[PDB]
């Protein structure tokens, strides 16, 4: 199509214009700020994946201490003598240890 | 009959609340995995731009 | 519950910022080994003073 | 019948339009209000069966 | 129905807008006035049941 | 019946006041932990600027 020749001449014009401009000091100072902006943005992306690692690890800690609090509730139900509360506290431990294992698998 | 139905509805609510709250916390977790995957895509895309500019 | 979620997400951002700060020292051998040598030599000097006493 | 092809193309158009729109934050906020409206209506239905019990 | 996708995008927009706004001091001052208004209205309801007792 | 309800409402108020006041003091404590985490983020950010300027 006709636009092609206009593309070739504008590509030649912008290559002449940049070539006339280019120097060693300008490319060196550009190359250090380019790598600084790439590095700080990529370290921010690593800080997001680290934040998801610590989020899932603190969720695992919260479930595993809650599972021990349901064992404390089961012991209290057994000293009260309330079998239905002891059996509910066992079902809380079984389900909450499954969510802890899900968070541990995600953390792995 | 109304109290045995009343307990049966309590069991239906307890099972429904458990599966809803599980599904919502797992959806938040997989969205956080997808955010980490997007960050790895940005890392590879900017590494390509560092490659062509270098 | 809604205001507790805003408090929770703010503290999760502090923990991710703390993890990012710890990762800036992870595998940075010069500062990592300097801090380890300072702690190790401080304990050995304290035990040397305890043995002299 | 002829209406069938018009159904296939409108189903493809609305799937393209919604797919272009969809994002993780919008589906999360919708999913929590959906479960809140389901839960409050279902607890009102339990309050009616409790009222018949009492 | 078609209204559903418009609901997902407006829910995402209002979550972005509120998330951009939210801060620790604003939620603390709101939480103390919320509990003060709840407490004074509930104590007025107790004053009505006490008035029926007397 | 009104005095047994009056005591039951007193118990409901006492439990509600206890859990509200606990939640508000814990929210102030976790906001102070979040302020300390923000100060550690500023410390690491300024240490990065000390690194590049040095």
């Amino acid at each position: 199509a006709l636009f092609d020749r206009l593309g070739r001449v504008v590509r030649a014009n912008l290559n002449d214009l940049v070539s006339k401009a280019e120097d060693p000091e300008k490319v060196l100072e550009q190359a250090v700020i380019d790598m600084q902006e790439d590095l700080v943005q990529l370290r921010q992306a690593v800080a997001r994946t680290i934040a998801e690692e610590k989020r899932t690890e603190q969720r695992l800690n919260q479930d595993t201490q809650e599972a021990k609090k349901w064992e404390d509730r089961a012991k209290l139900a057994l000293t009260n003598g309330e079998e239905n509360l002891a059996r509910e506290a066992l079902a809380r431990k079984k389900s909450l240890t499954d969510t802890a294992a899900a968070y541990q698998t995600q953390l792995a | 009959q109304q109290r045995t139905m009343s307990e049966n509805l309590r069991r239906n609510l307890a099972a429904l609340e458990a599966k809803i709250s599980e599904a919502k916390t797992k959806k938040n977790m997989l969205q956080a995995r997808a955010k980490a995957a997007k960050a790895n895509a940005e890392l590879q895309q900017t590494l390509g731009g560092l490659g062509t500019s270098s | 519950a809604t205001s507790a979620f805003e408090r929770m997400e703010n503290k999760v951002l502090d923990m991710e910022a703390t993890s990012q700060a710890a990762g800036e020292l992870a595998g940075f051998g010069i500062e990592n080994q300097f801090a380890q040598l300072e702690a190790s030599s401080g304990v050995e000097d304290e035990l040397a003073a305890l043995k002299a006493s």
